[PDB]
RNA sequence: UACCCGCAGAAGAAGCACCGGCUAACUCCGUGCCAGCAGCCGCGGUAAUACGGAGGGUGCAAGCGUUAAUCGGAAUUACUGGGCGUAAAGCGCACGCAGGCGGUUUGUUAAGUCAGAUGUGAAAUCCCCGGGCUCAACCUGGGAACUGCAUCUGAUACUGG
RNA sequence: UUAGCUAGUAGGUGGGGUAACGGCUCACCUAGGCGACGAUCCCUAGCUGGUCUGAGAGGAUGACCAGCCACACUGGAACU
């Protein structure tokens, strides 16, 4: 605080680590589904949240959430993950991208389609 | 002539043998758009009553503020509890650049052009108090001249 | 790049008449001007601090027919310029060629004026200008070109204008169909209902 | 008139050479405090006239060794 | 130790103002005297009086208006731990020009405005509001 | 249809029983709308 | 050697040449000793397309500076005009 | 080629996100702690403005969302601009070297300091007044700025010697 | 949570070398030289004009454009 003190030893910038380090400052990354499963959320929620353990293109073995109702994923299914954690799931820091690579877009979605990789139903 | 507006209304509880007793607190602030500003903090079992009370409070215990052409006279700090507030006069057309409770109080007072910032706590009741204090303390050129025993032209 | 939807809906939303129709017929007859658009129109929710400013901004934008990025740019320009910011912004808005045309009375609506501008009906200083966002400068004469002078719409527009209140900052000739943008308008010449200050504030958060 | 610097002789062991600390009184970039910063310089001196602790005026010149590109011009305050 | 006499003087003045004391006395110095003079000129005090030969005492007469103190605020700026010097274009404006800033220039201790007029900067001793 | 990843490790004697002593088949108790665990600081729309 | 030449500085289809003294080795729009004028071949009516600080150019020539053909032409034009 | 003139005919040309609060925008149906949502707080256990669809609305628009990344908000490393009795924070207490700071008077010096100048601080960029592309972006003339450094000539209140 | 490092090492004399000053090199002489104002060692990194952000002070950054540096399959070497 004393200016002398500061001069001696200046003020440390608070070095913030990233919460999505498997991405390695990439916006997405491709990976291979090592294992696809459901798990119970932490309290106070009840669900069977669909999630996939993925071996990434850059070496990392992460686990990734799969949003939308229903998915075609299984083992050896090449997918893109994007970052974003699911709060209720212990340890999930990444979402899969619906509508990239082996992951399908959601069936019969009419709203927020772009988020679930669904094309505009032409009529 | 007096424009008045409610900043924040908040539900607060007392606990009793039965269970909880809820009540409402209304923080209002009134002013004539020239020098005068007054804030009021009313409390009642239902909201409208509380608001009314606050308004009543506000209307009495007002305070005059030395305004120069719809803005402050010099940069002023103001504090109350955690809420320490800074407010600086600014050029005609800048608008009120002010946060939360503060914005309200300024508007009713009649300052049209300010650059403010709220440091510390931004607890509405305290921050309004702080702002009012700042406004109150802020002296004019004429006043300063009077105090120091000079003409206004000598001070500038 | 243009709003192509219902026009009176916008007006309803704002609350006021934005002059998005010619004014042959009164706005109260064309719509429920008091009630807002949609299922939940009659309900009037209490508007936030943020909300009111936003609404104000929309109103102005709607009036002139400027989309958001352009509006932002204009605001920035105003800020940069010396003097009062809101006022500057207003002036800039006025300056638009389509707006000027509308004022003159060659377009019934601003939309009409814009269309005319687009279609190469309008000359600024004897040179066909096509852009509606074109800032007209002081002492610039702006005129209907001879090919567009036979249009029945133009005369109708002129007639309509004659009913309306004429601007002090222009001088327009109905027979010649040329108007001189004499000076950039003062704030007192423009409408008092517009609270430009709110708009200014909005672009500072 | 030539550019020249003053300083106390921090050592004078190495023959025909001395090291001359030069105090410069800079202001700190951020904090605004004025700090005494130091500049040791290997200075050439023929005849070995300078003592240790001695104040001495020096000028810059063509390099005389790996580390020695300053020469002394006059010694001052040579008390012990 | 006493490490700042000007600062001490300022503090004394402030305390006098707080406590509604008519006059405030302290060990005199030349710089201090100059400061006092400046204050007098600017009208933040009524008078000052240096008294004694061997160890002289400056006595400032504090000033009140409508029951309250004229010296609303009075801060050191330059201080022994951290000196502040400004150039003429960088000279501070206290209270948007209402308050004064006592600056020690090459041509003596003067108010900020005076310094500006002269066309010279210097060590900014203190602000007074 | 995805597999539930149970916390029992390697099931030996009986699967159903194991599952029953698992989070998937944990007890759920609802939050009271009125009564004991009933106080809400903020409404659903508050 | 040092030369006096145009450096292309405009947009696509709208060139604007800055006339620069420069060591010939340096790239066209790169390092240069002095900028001693400009030339605008797309310049409209009622605006100066060309402007050469002639004295500077002369000085450079004296020192031993070669001149671009285009630059020479420009100079000639300037001379004529004046 | 830009640009201009003529031809026909509304003709070939609108999506994306969002609508519990923060945050502009609300209803019905389906589901029933499931399916799902989620930035935070949380929602969903049979009347869900929070899930999914629809109608209606809001915001942006040839884009609109998501992810990543930086600064901001964050006065949350506080030089400007924080703190330490009880919230995190006074070494268990002292002595003391380096270091930081130094009562008062005169003289001198002129290092800090201040003032003026000279040289430089590339051009581009940023900003100001202009000019050119129909406007803009873009290009461009001239300025200002580049808070610096060095040297010379002064001032000497303050700090230093 | 790297505290000691350095023998051409620091300086001298004289030869040699360079376009040029110079431990650049060599022979001898002296025992120095650097280091808590961070030497040495480790990790990361091309630098600047600028760029982004910010009221500013700062923080982050160095694609494009322009200045400088280094590299040209890897490691060495010289010739012209
Ligand atoms: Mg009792
Ligand atoms: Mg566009
Ligand atoms: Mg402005
Ligand atoms: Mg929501
Ligand atoms: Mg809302
Ligand atoms: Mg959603
Ligand atoms: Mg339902
Ligand atoms: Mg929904
Ligand atoms: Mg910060
Ligand atoms: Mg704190
Ligand atoms: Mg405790
Ligand atoms: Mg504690
Ligand atoms: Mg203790
Ligand atoms: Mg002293
Ligand atoms: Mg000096
Ligand atoms: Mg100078
Ligand atoms: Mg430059
Ligand atoms: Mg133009
Ligand atoms: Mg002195
Ligand atoms: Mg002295
Ligand atoms: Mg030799
Ligand atoms: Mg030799
Ligand atoms: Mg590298
Ligand atoms: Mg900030
Ligand atoms: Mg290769
Ligand atoms: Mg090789």
């Amino acid at each position: 605080a004393t200016v002398n003190q500061l001069v001696r030893k200046p003020r440390a910038r608070k070095v913030a680590k990233s919460n999505v380090p498997a991405l390695e400052a990439c916006p997405q990354k491709r990976g291979v589904c090592t294992r696809v499963y459901t798990t119970t959320p932490k309290k106070p929620n009840s669900a069977l949240r669909k999630v996939c353990r993925v071996r990434l293109t850059n070496g990392f073995e992460v686990t990734s959430y799969i949003g939308g109702e229903g998915h075609n994923l299984q083992e050896h299914s090449v997918i893109l993950i994007r970052g974003g954690r699911v709060k209720d799931l212990p340890g999930v820091r990444y979402h899969t991208v619906r509508g990239a690579l082996d992951c399908s877009g959601v069936k019969d979605r009419k709203q927020a389609r772009s988020k679930y990789g669904v094309k505009r139903p032409k009529a | 002539e007096l424009q008045e507006k409610l900043i924040a209304v908040n539900r607060v509880s007392k606990t009793v043998k039965g269970g909880r007793i809820f009540s409402f607190t209304a923080l209002t602030v009134v002013g004539d758009g020239n020098g005068r500003v007054g804030f009021g903090y009313g409390k009642a079992r239902e909201v409208p009553a509380a608001i009314q009370k606050a308004m009543e409070k506000a209307r009495r215990n007002m305070i005059n503020v030395a305004l120069n052409n719809g803005t402050l006279q010099h940069p002023v700090k103001g504090v109350h509890t955690g809420s320490r507030v800074f407010m600086q006069p600014a050029s005609e057309g800048t608008g009120i650049i002010a946060g939360g409770a503060m914005r309200a109080v300024l508007e009713v007072a009649g300052v049209h052009n300010v650059l403010a910032k709220a440091y510390g706590s931004t607890n509405p009741i305290n921050v309004v108090r702080a702002t009012i204090d700042g406004l109150e303390n802020m002296n004019s050129p004429e006043m300063v001249a009077a105090k120091r025993g000079k003409s206004v032209e000598e001070i500038l | 790049a243009r709003y192509l939807g219902p026009k009176l809906k916008l007006s309803r939303r704002e609350g006021t008449d934005l002059f998005l129709k010619s004014g042959v017929r009164a706005i109260d007859t064309k719509c429920k001007i008091e009630q807002a658009p949609g299922q939940h129109g009659a309900r009037k929710p209490r508007l936030s601090d943020y909300g009111v400013q936003l609404r104000e901004k929309q109103k102005v934008r709607r009036i002139y027919g400027v989309l958001e990025r352009q509006f932002r740019n204009y605001y920035k320009e105003a800020a940069r310029l010396k003097g009062n910011t809101g006022e500057n912004l207003l002036a800039l808005l006025e300056g638009r060629l389509d707006n000027v045309v509308y004022r003159m009375g060659f377009g019934a609506t601003r939309a009409e004026a814009r269309q005319l501008v687009s279609h190469k009906a309008i000359m600024v200083n004897g040179r066909v200008v096509n852009i509606a966002s074109y800032q007209v400068s002081p002492n610039d004469v702006v005129s209907i070109r001879e090919k567009a002078k036979k249009q029945s719409r133009v005369k109708a527009a002129l007639e309509l204008a004659e009913q309306r209140e004429k601007p002090t900052w222009l001088e327009v000739d109905a027979g010649k169909m040329e108007g001189t943008f004499k000076r950039k308008p003062e704030r007192s010449d423009l409408s008092a209902d517009i609270n430009e200050h709110l708009i200014v504030e909005l672009y500072s958060k | 008139k030539i550019r020249t610097l003053q300083g106390r002789v921090v050592s004078d062991k190495m023959e025909k050479s001395i090291v001359v600390a030069i105090e410069r009184f800079v202001k700190h970039p951020i904090y605004g405090k004025f700090i005494k910063r130091t500049t040791k310089l290997h200075v050439h001196d023929e005849n070995n006239e300078c003592g240790i602790g001695d104040v001495v005026e020096i000028r810059e010149c063509r390099p005389l060794s790996k580390t020695k590109s300053w020469t002394l011009v006059r010694v001052v305050e040579k008390a012990v | 130790s006493m490490q700042d006499p000007i600062a001490d003087m300022l503090t004394r003045i402030r305390n006098g103002q707080a406590a509604n004391k008519a006059a405030v006395t302290m060990p005199s110095s030349k710089l201090k005297v100059a400061i006092a003079n400046v204050l007098k000129e600017e009208g933040f005090i009524e008078d000052f009086k240096v008294e004694g030969d061997t160890k002289p005492e400056l006595e400032l007469t504090l000033k009140y208006f409508q029951g309250k103190a004229v010296v609303e605020s009075i801060q050191r700026v330059s201080r022994p731990g951290l000196r502040i010097y400004k150039r003429k274009d960088e000279l501070p404006k206290v209270m948007a020009g209402l308050g004064i800033a006592v600056v020690s220039t090459s041509k003596g201790v003067m108010t900020d405005r005076a310094a500006r007029q002269a066309g010279l900067g210097g060590e900014i001793i203190c602000y007074v509001a | 249809m995805s597999r539930y990843q149970h916390t029992k490790g390697q099931i030996k004697d009986n699967a159903i029983e194991a599952l029953l002593h698992d989070p998937l088949f944990r007890q759920r108790v609802e939050k009271n709308k009125k009564g004991k665990g009933s106080y809400m600081r903020k409404g659903k729309h508050g | 050697m040092v030369t006096i030449r145009l450096a292309r500085h405009g947009a696509k289809k709208r060139p604007f040449y800055q006339v620069v003294v420069a060591d010939s080795r340096n790239a066209r729009n790169g390092r240069f000793i002095e900028r001693v004028g400009f030339f605008n071949p797309i310049a409209s009516e009622k605006e100066e397309g060309t402007r050469l600080d002639l004295d500077r150019i002369a000085h450079w020539v004296g020192q031993g500076a070669t001149i671009s053909d285009r630059v020479a032409a420009l100079i000639k034009e300037v001379n004529k005009a004046a």
